[PDB]
């Protein structure tokens, strides 16, 4: 009751779930239970919302394949799934992030991506333009072009 | 809410007793599978027995066979499973046959494929590869007979000269555990590796050269039977590891569903409770 | 008396000593016994008689090739049956197709050889499951 | 969500003769770096990762000869770390000496050595360091830092020359 | 405690579930949880008997490989049971039917079905005799001559 | 926790043709053989482990000849085992009679008869054994003990001859 | 809540098992479920603690192979597992025993065994002193003693 009566006085949520914090996702972010009343082409453009839709589409697949997934593996899957898979899995890593103020746990360097960016980087994600990239090089980076640098060194 | 755990816990529970049993049938068909290889293997050695006795005593020996030519076109066999559940059994082979054509072939014209097994053949067939003959629905720890037709077209096309090399993409069995994709070479056979067998005296009806022509066939025809027995072995051996760990994930998946069903069973009755006691001390 | 090995790519089918090996040669018929010269030939699709004595088993090879060495015979074959274990409505099944297609082919079609060869294995089990 | 951290103990490790069975994935400090002595600050730095990585690494490790170079050594690594973790109970160490046998191992010095002997290499090395090499077990009790890497990569190649595996 | 105290005052029951509904089988009535005190050889007649408890054999089995088949998948099932999954599934859909007084939800005219037509419908499919017709031949008609018709029209 | 056992009915069981629909797996006499014959408590003994056996192996049914020729008998067995307690409804059976039928699936006296003849091989076994081999019958109501074993392997072999599938 | 509670107070189990019961194993107590909080080097000594916790592991073998042995047979099994299954026989034998309570029903004399024999019969069955007994020697017997002279009576 009290999260739940909590929710209807809010413009935007970020739903933090402990499934992808042990995963290592940080931020460990719901990225179909997270919210905004502004997600919408009217506010952040024609472009944003395409691409954020597109995201969530194929992570909403994901989700569903997941009972399937956890026995069976990857290996019965059409040839369609296998390559949405393969994205969600790019897509899920490339939404996990350093933070400035975690440079104390993470021993890494923090960073701040602009909007701009972060667009690019999932259209391109979803365009196909990064299908040979490894699944780690998505992880922990910044801009789509620091996740390009991280695959030389692997 | 206990209405799906309960229902979820049946399905898991039930799907674990059929990966359980379809690893005990995949162990069974492993051993068959290596029998009737131990059979082959002296079945394969004793005419390449009589093969290098032939060559022995003929002076100047040579078969079409034996002789490389210049490859104007390529020749290729694909052993795949029909069923699937065998983990990245087909994956495996198939992405080396992809690889493989790949940094050797630039068209479809230069090479040619024999797809025993439906998986393979769907694969070829879905990305418009060359296909010119199949085979589907050869039996766990099949006979010679299952693979003849299409070993034979295969040699036939060598024979003449369609194709001047003849080459076989399986699964090669090492452990259960482990099945290592490879490519091995046919045709032309290499003397180095077909005469080497203990020479012996004989008489040959009608001649010599008369029992070399069906025997040299029947090697290479054998040499398709062995990879095929291999390939068996590597199929059975990567389905027992698939449905060995669909079992354990089964197994680990029961304890989180368990946890979560008696999280709510308990609830039911704690939270039941409550209400009905909150109401009775609203009059009492 | 001489031992026999009759084995398919899959497994051993016959196996015994025996007083004389009958097996139909692509040139000829040939009896086996003790102390035959060494010798290698292609057999026809056709039964393979062994006698113990009283006995008489009798085997459905197809495709097979016969060794004699001075001790023992082995006849190494693609397809080899015994009486009790042949199918008698299949080997019908068998006849009845390869049958009907032979009558209507070119008697130098791409098939001909092929459908000619699968009449006689199914003819050479029919009468070899009556010899049971 | 009160407390500065957790340590999880979990019952398969702890059955499967792991002891202390501490589960390094759940279990954390928040305090950190922060409580440690430079010297074991240095040597543990990835410690905790190391170890996380290993345990979800160690199911796909019956592949033994055929995985590649890299996650065999990894898990080579990973089998004698556990060993040197394992402790028994009512003997406590001091922190020079677990400075030590951490050094030992996360600097590859028990990779020659099987891993049924990494528990009494280390009983064996700790007596020799206290025994002859004592200046520089007090190094660290004083400074809190760690000695030249030099003279004590020495030390313990020095004790390996008197070791007798099995 | 509500419905279930009312169960002890019935002769016979019509247990609609939401599942069924959901398919868009209607009436929505659960093949296996309904029942009649009446449902013996003794009152409908030995043949009625034994085509229903066939029909609900079918029924039973192919609830119990639902499991199965969502992750092993359909393949993998024995000749038997996968005959028996495709009576089944069109059993269950010549249990539904169109009603009079539902002309404007079902868009279409309503049937009256007489008890003899029913039993040699369903008998029918049970034998075979139908195992070439669409799954969607079954789906809200009346008698099974009316199915054999509405295949024509696919 | 009052009683002495229990008796647990189930609907999938009751749908799938097993009526009476008893889980006897689950289900429990705590009181056991002290409350049965002599003769009904040794052909009992291998009727339990018999299916006990089925129990576990019906996985594998689905994969019938794959399986090797043990666990296939063990399937045969048991699905006939099976057939034998279904039981139509106001239908007791004497205990001198059930006795009889549970010795003849036990031995392997059904194990070349279908599975869909087992129920009236079983009637007509009966109706033969009351009518003309009364007198092995009546030793199990009078001794509550089998009768001589040969004897009645011999009348149930006679009975047999003269069924058709 | 019931449990949890009682086990708080729980030193020790012992888990009877049908299965052992129907093999003849008396008493049914199962050498693997069965646990308890003293079986340490510091209550019992260092070489009761050694060897049974070496029992253990063989018996956990032998259960591990069950399956592998039904199926693959003997011949599949290496060496040291075929010398495991051995001793693994001659262990779930030795560790049955007549009872004193059961003399009026065995019609056999029952047997107390003190720790120090049991610790030391089962370390020579490990060591491999036994391995040339007949199985049925160790079987309802009490001290390692006992089974060598039931061995000369077979
Ligand atoms: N009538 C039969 N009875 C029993 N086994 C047979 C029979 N015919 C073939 N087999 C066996 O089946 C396999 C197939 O052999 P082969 O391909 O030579 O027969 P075929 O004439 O093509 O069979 P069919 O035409 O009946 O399918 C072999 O292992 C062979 O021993
Ligand atoms: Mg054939």
């Amino acid at each position: 009751p009290a999260p739940a009566t909590t929710f209807a006085h809010l413009d935007a949520t970020t739903n933090l779930e402990r499934k992808l914090a042990e995963m290592g996702i940080y931020p460990a972010v719901d990225p179909l239970a997270s919210t905004s009343r502004i997600l919408s082409p009217a506010v952040v453009g024609e472009e944003h919302y395409r691409v954020a839709r597109g995201v969530q589409q194929v992570l909403q697949r994901y989700n569903d394949l997941q009972d399937i997934i956890a026995i069976l593996g990857m290996d019965e899957l059409s040839d369609e799934d296998k390559l949405i898979v393969a994205r969600a899995r790019k897509i899920q890593r490339f939404l996990s992030q350093p933070f400035h103020v975690a440079e104390q746990f993470t021993g890494m360097p923090g960073k701040y991506v602009p909007v701009k960016e972060t667009v690019r980087g999932f259209k391109e994600i979803l365009e196909g333009k990064h299908d040979n990239l490894p699944e780690e090089a998505f992880y922990m980076v910044g801009t789509i072009d620091e996740a390009v640098e991280k695959a030389k060194k692997l | 809410g206990m209405r799906e755990i309960k229902r979820r816990i049946r399905s898991v529970k039930n799907t674990r007793q059929i990966t359980k049993a379809m690893k005990m049938v995949a162990a069974a068909k492993l051993r068959r599978a290596q029998e009737t290889a131990e059979n082959a293997r002296p079945y394969a050695d004793k005419i390449k027995e009589v093969i290098s006795s032939i060559a022995a005593g003929t002076k100047d020996f040579s078969h079409p066979m034996l002789e490389a030519r210049p490859v104007k076109k390529t020749g290729y066999m694909v052993i795949t499973s029909d069923r699937g559940l065998a983990g990245p059994y087909n994956a495996n082979i198939l992405r080396l046959v992809s690889k493989t054509i790949e940094e050797r072939h630039q068209s479809k014209d230069e090479y040619v494929i024999f797809a025993v097994g439906r998986k393979g053949r769907d694969f070829f067939k879905k990305r418009g590869y060359p296909v010119v003959e199949e085979v589907t629905g050869i039996s766990d720890t099949p006979s010679l007979t299952e693979i003849q037709d299409i070993a034979q077209s295969a040699i036939g096309m060598f024979a003449d000269e369609t194709f001047d090399k003849l080459t076989i993409f399986y699964n090669e069995f090492v452990s259960p555990i482990v099945q290592r994709p490879v490519e091995k070479q046919l045709l032309p056979l290499t003397s180095e590796e077909v005469l080497d067998g203990p020479v012996s005296a004989y008489e040959y009806e009608p001649d010599s050269e008369s029992v070399l022509e069906v025997l040299l066939p029947k090697y290479a025809e054998t040499l398709i039977y062995s990879a095929l027995l291999d390939a068996k072995a590597s199929e059975f051996g990567a389905r027992m590891t698939a449905m060995g760990n669909a079992t354990d994930n089964a197994t680990e998946m029961l304890e989180t569903l368990t946890l979560q069903f008696n999280r709510a069973r308990q609830a039911a009755i704690t939270q039941e409770i409550a209400e009905i006691v909150a109401g009775a001390n609203a009059l009492r | 008396t001489v031992q026999v090995d009759i084995v398919t790519p899959e497994r051993k089918v016959f196996q015994g000593e025996a007083d004389i090996v009958i097996a139909r040669g692509v040139e000829g018929e040939l009896g086996v016994m003790a102390g035959h010269i060494p010798l290698v030939t292609p057999l026809k699709t056709a039964p393979v008689r062994i006698k113990q004595g009283d006995k008489e088993t009798l085997i459905a090879v197809s495709g097979g090739f016969l060794e004699v060495r001075p001790d023992k015979v082995n006849i190494l074959a693609d397809t080899a049956e015994l009486p009790e274990e042949i199918d008698v409505e299949r080997a019908k099944k068998a006849k009845a197709r390869h049958e009907t297609i032979l009558k209507r082919l070119d008697k130098t079609d791409k098939d001909y050889l092929r459908h000619k060869r699968a009449l006689e294995r199914a003819e050479v089990r029919l009468q070899v499951a009556n010899s049971k | 969500s009160i407390t500065d951290g957790q340590i999880f103990l979990e019952s398969d490790l702890f059955y499967s003769g792991v002891r202390p069975a501490v589960n390094v994935g759940i279990s954390v400090s928040r305090v950190g770096g922060a409580a440690q002595i430079k010297a074991m600050k240095k040597v543990a730095g990835t410690l905790r990762l190391d170890l996380a990585q290993y345990r979800e690494l160690q199911a796909f490790a019956q592949f033994g000869s055929d995985l590649d170079k890299a996650t065999q050594a990894k898990l080579n690594r990973g089998e004698r770390t556990v060993e040197i973790l394992k402790q028994d109970e009512h003997k406590p160490m001091p922190v020079e000496e677990q400075v030590i046998s951490i050094y030992a191992v996360t600097n590859g010095f028990m990779d020659d050595i099987p891993v049924e002997d990494v528990r009494r290499f280390e009983e064996e090395l700790l007596s020799f360091m206290r025994a002859n090499k004592d200046s520089l077990l007090d190094h660290i009790r004083q400074t809190g830092e760690l000695p030249d890497t030099k003279e004590l990569d020495a030390a313990i190649e020095e004790f390996k020359k008197g070791f007798t595996p099995s």
